[PDB]
RNA sequence: CCUGAAAAUGGAUGGCGCUCAAGCGUGUUACCUAUACUCUACCGUCAGGGUUGAUAUGAUGCCCUGACGAGUAGGCAGGCG
RNA sequence: AUAUGUAAGAAGUCCUUGUUACUUAAUUGAACGUGGACAUUUGAAUGAAGAGCUUUUAGUGGGCCAUUUUUGGUAAGCAG
RNA sequence: AUACUGCCAGCUGGGACUGAGGACUGCGACGUAAGUCAAGGAUGCUGGCAUAAUGGUUAUAUGCCGCCCGUCUUGAAACAC
């Protein structure tokens, strides 16, 4: 009937209505759909999309990453926003007085922020304080640093971490991996 | 059995030319190539070092590397359902500059000149190219050009 | 806060002013069409009087209707039909004639009937089967408001403005034609007039360039 | 909800085109033309009838 | 029991399903395969120009 | 269909080397204007070095019979392709217009030689008005002086299937 | 058109039958009808949107809009036992 | 002829060259740069029904037919 | 003059299918104007029945159509299993 130029009845390709059955996450999603619909600020659309995300797409964000973000010139007094878990970091010895709004705080991260003097805030309190996302800075954790992702795209001459259980000599260090034994990859 | 060697079925492709055999004139060696130049590839049958494969005969690529007597050419080769990057190390005998871009640089220079004249005066430059338009109305006269009536001819053997 | 009648009256006044602009614009468009037609006739008569021949300007606009179905179409003609937006049988589209356009039409000649449409058939097509593309959605024109809202950046503020831009191929023909959704035509009401369609119009068939007979065909199909 | 087609439904016609009213009033569909009889050359008809 | 030996039938259609999209071009293509003498000088010259730019705007 | 005769004048596309080419003309019997132009370019391609791309058409004008209600003799010189070769032939028709003479010639060639439209070239149609120039017997038969004949065995087509008297073929 | 023109159960322009055809060649119209095309309703799918009233309604609710729908092997989804 | 590579810009065009262990007889070039002149027409057409990018896994890995090109064969509802 | 063609936001009739939506909002027309309208989807008048009359189910008859499923297979109703 019609020469279709595209696939028919194709879904969005993106998430909506997060897969979680968390009632409180659903409440946050409901609040931020209201905001993203009736406020025309890009921040709330971004935060709604990020609330839809899965666990591996919401990597933890360390307080060290928070501090490195606040070190940006003019960003010292912005509200740090992490849609995910803010984790502690013992590789830093000072932390500023920032306000961080996050989904979850570890005990260490919350204690570190509070002792530094700033405040740990939930996304609903962040929405109350900054309905349009004014003076905020969104931080995202490192996504392509997982162990699963280092086996992605494995092949000859790719350098991408074979899928292996035991490591050491005589575990795939031989013919096909050195010129002494046949060839190299 | 079947034979697929490096120069398989290149009998006429690498044939030199009619009355153009022998040594290579020196302009091909006096020509210089810089990284980013667009070059057509046409192998010289007389020179057998740095010869392109028969796939790259008639392909146009971009220089990425210049060496003592050679250039490195980037080409997009169609492999399967995608394009792959290929890097050829060819000699200037088989390499030659491309005029496809040079026409475009001439046009961009002309466009800049017209832009400057527009910034001067504002006379509707119309920089953009256009396809051939349908022919406009014209008036053809018959003064000294009265129409000549033609008719189909009868069939005759001619043999 | 009451907003009972003041804003409504202001909106009515603004709408009346817009209707006035549309009225004068349409009167000017009619004058322009009439003047062009009479000048073509007068130029032909003057050349005939002076002993010359007046050559018609080659037609700048064609209407193309897909005549063949969506089965057993080679890849190049199929892609060209997709690019001309004739993705189904009896689907029609206006096409500004250039060299590139002419080669496109030559490629898909066995699968289309096209020709040089007249003001009457363009106006009838846009009035009856005029649907616009708004947010990738096919909504009927049925109002000057939607055409103004989607093409007022180019000065096209009414359906007759859009019709004028289509017929007298304007600087914004591409945008007006793209805004016009592909015309979904029926089969010709009196039939195709030929026992078999898929021969050229010259050979007693249907496909190819029926230059001015596309008007009769499309008016039957519309 | 329902598409009312112009070329009928004179209401929708006038809604879309304020000029339809005066086109109908002045009968511009059937409009006469001025007569000026420019005479064609004899060579034109000679070529036309050339057997 | 002889069988079919080879055909390219259906291969182009299979390729064009999700196929011959052009290669993804990048600003700053990889310097791999370039003359290493040039590469050495490029390392040194880039170090120098970074130092000069820092001195200009520290 | 109903053939019309067209004068089609076309020329080569004027060039700056020499503008205003020689402006050739043809008489073409065709169903309509598009076919008239197509046949003009067909015969011009056969005659001169030109094609639709390389040339243009400056005039198309359908020609009427001078007196379409008077009976004349028409000598038609044609050439046509058979299943074996190409042959020139000469026929003639009694008719009132050249268009109807050509249409009946097309029917005649189809019926008597299975020659389709594509394989027929009307070389010439000449309106001959005097006798002793009519060469065919099947025309000189009807140029007989004071000709009168009957129409024996009149068959009357009836509308109703059943008839209640036996028919008569009297006239 | 005819001769050339011979294969085995009885026998197939599909059959009856047809001869200024209901045959052959070619023109002109009228007419018939596909799950195709146009318009409408309804179902589902997809998409884009709207919607924070203290109220009696659980915001994967209530709505507006458009486009789509063949299917083995196979994949996934929503459901019934 | 048909098919086929490339280009039709902002990652673009032009300028005293800042760096270098490369290169040059040589602040000659080469490459990479700072800075400087350039949009509402950012440089043909048509379309774009979103573009790009991953991960993972099913079935399949006997094919066959038609037009056109074509090989073996007298040919085949043959083989390629 | 007529023919042929093109146009009319020309006029006047005969038929058929559909009536989705459900306070208003919009765009327009009408002597511009209080108001009316054919203008974001059928109303008005009337009649008979109110019951197996319509309809559902079922059996038959009639018109047209309909090969035996599962399987392997390029191909199955197969004189393949």
């Amino acid at each position: 009937g019609i020469d279709h130029t595209s696939k028919q009845h194709k879904r969005s390709g993106h998430r909506t209505a997060p897969k979680s059955d968390n009632v409180y996450l659903k409440l946050l999603v409901k609040l931020y759909t209201f905001l993203a619909r009736r406020t025309d600020a890009p921040f709330n659309k971004v935060v709604l999309k990020a609330l839809f995300l899965s666990k591996i797409n919401r990597p933890p964000v360390s307080v060290s990453r928070i501090a490195r973000a606040l070190k940006q010139e003019g960003a010292a007094n912005k509200t740090v926003v992490v849609v995910g878990t803010v984790t502690d970091d013992a590789r830093i010895f000072e932390f500023p007085k920032t306000t961080v709004a996050a989904l979850r705080f570890t005990a260490g991260a919350r204690a570190k922020i509070v002792k530094a003097g700033g405040e740990c805030i939930t996304l609903d309190q962040l929405a109350v304080r900054a309905p349009k996302g004014q003076n905020t800075l969104i931080l995202r954790g490192p996504r392509n640093s997982r162990e699963a992702v280092r086996h992605f795209g494995m092949g000859p001459h790719k350098g991408k971490a074979p899928r292996i259980l035991s490591t050491g000599r005589k575990f795939e260090r031989a013919r096909g991996r050195r010129r002494s034994k046949g060839f190299k990859v | 059995g079947k034979s697929h060697g490096y120069r398989s079925r290149t009998r006429y492709m690498f044939q030199r030319d009619f009355r153009k055999h022998g040594a290579v004139h020196l302009s091909t060696y006096l020509k210089v190539y810089k990284v980013g130049d667009i070059v057509d590839i046409k192998a010289n049958g007389s020179i057998q070092k740095g010869m392109p494969h028969k796939f790259y005969q008639g392909k146009t690529g971009v220089v990425y590397n210049v060496t003592k007597s050679s250039v490195g050419v980037i080409i997009n080769k169609m492999v399967g359902n995608r394009y792959l990057e290929k890097r050829l190390n060819l000699r200037v005998e088989h390499i030659k500059h491309s005029k496809c871009r040079q026409e475009f640089l001439e046009r961009v220079k002309a466009n800049a000149a017209k832009r400057a004249e527009a910034k001067a005066q504002g006379v509707a430059v119309q920089l953009k190219r256009q396809p051939a338009q349908p022919r406009e109305s014209r008036i053809v006269s018959t003064e000294g050009n009265v129409p000549q009536t033609l008719a189909p001819v009868p069939y005759e053997t001619f043999i | 806060a009451e907003q009972v009648a003041a804003e409504r009256a202001a909106r009515k006044a603004a709408n009346k002013e817009k209707r006035a602009i549309i009225l004068e614009r349409n009167a000017a468009y009619q004058k322009e069409y009439e003047t062009a037609e009479r000048n073509i006739i007068q130029a032909k008569r003057d050349a005939k009087a002076a002993g010359s021949y007046y050559v018609e300007a080659q037609h700048k606009l064609v209407f193309v209707v897909r005549i063949k179905g969506i089965n057993k179409i080679p890849p190049k003609p199929r892609k060209v039909l997709q690019l001309l937006r004739l993705t189904r049988i009896n689907s029609g589209t206006f096409v500004k004639v250039t060299k590139a356009t002419l080669e496109l039409l030559k490629l898909i000649e066995p699968y289309v009937a096209y020709g040089y449409p007249s003001y009457s058939t363009i106006r009838q097509l846009v009035y009856k089967r005029g649907f616009g593309k708004i947010n990738k959605q096919r909504v009927p024109l049925s109002d000057n408001a939607i055409i103004e809202a989607n093409l007022g950046k180019y000065g096209i503020l009414s359906i007759d403005d859009l019709i004028h831009e289509i017929i007298t191929v304007g600087p914004h023909f591409k945008q007006a034609n793209n805004f016009l959704w592909p015309f979904k035509l029926s089969n010709p009401s009196g039939g195709w007039g030929v026992p078999r369609k898929f021969k050229h119009f010259i050979q007693g068939g249907s496909f190819g360039n029926r230059e001015e007979f596309i008007n009769k065909l499309v008016k039957s199909m519309n | 909800v329902l598409k009312k087609n112009p070329l009928k439904n004179k209401q929708v016609l006038l809604r879309l085109n304020p000029y339809a009213k005066v086109f109908a009033a002045e009968k511009l569909g059937s409009k006469k033309a001025e007569k000026t009889g420019t005479k064609p050359a004899a060579v034109f008809t000679e070529t036309l009838k050339h057997d | 029991a002889k069988s079919k030996n080879h055909t390219a039938h259906n291969q182009t259609r299979k390729a064009h399903r999700n196929g011959i999209k052009k290669p993804k071009t990048y600003k700053y293509p990889s310097l791999k395969g370039v003359d290493p003498k040039f590469r050495r000088n490029h390392k040194h010259a880039l170090h120098g120009t970074a130092k000069a730019l820092a001195a200009a705007k520290k | 269909a109903h053939f019309k005769e067209y004068q089609v004048i076309g020329r080569r596309l004027p060039t700056e080397s020499v503008p205003e080419p020689k402006l050739f003309r043809m008489r073409i019997f065709a169903s309509n204007e598009v076919i008239a132009k197509s046949r003009y370019w067909y015969f011009l391609q056969k005659l001169h070095k030109v094609k639709k791309a390389s040339g243009e058409i400056v005039s198309i004008n359908q020609i009427n019979e001078a007196h379409p209600t008077k009976v004349k003799n028409f000598g038609v010189w044609v050439r046509y392709d058979s299943r074996s070769g190409t042959h020139n032939m000469y026929k003639e028709i009694r008719d009132v217009s050249r268009v109807a003479a050509v249409e009946t010639l097309y029917q005649d060639m189809a019926a008597r030689h299975r020659a389709r439209f594509r394989s027929i070239h009307i070389l010439k149609v000449a309106e001959i008005e005097k006798t002793a120039d009519v060469k065919r017997q099947y025309v000189k038969q009807f140029l007989t002086k004071d000709l009168k004949f009957p129409l024996p065995h009149r068959v009357q087509k009836s509308t109703k299937t059943f008839s209640y008297k036996r028919p008569s073929t009297f006239y």
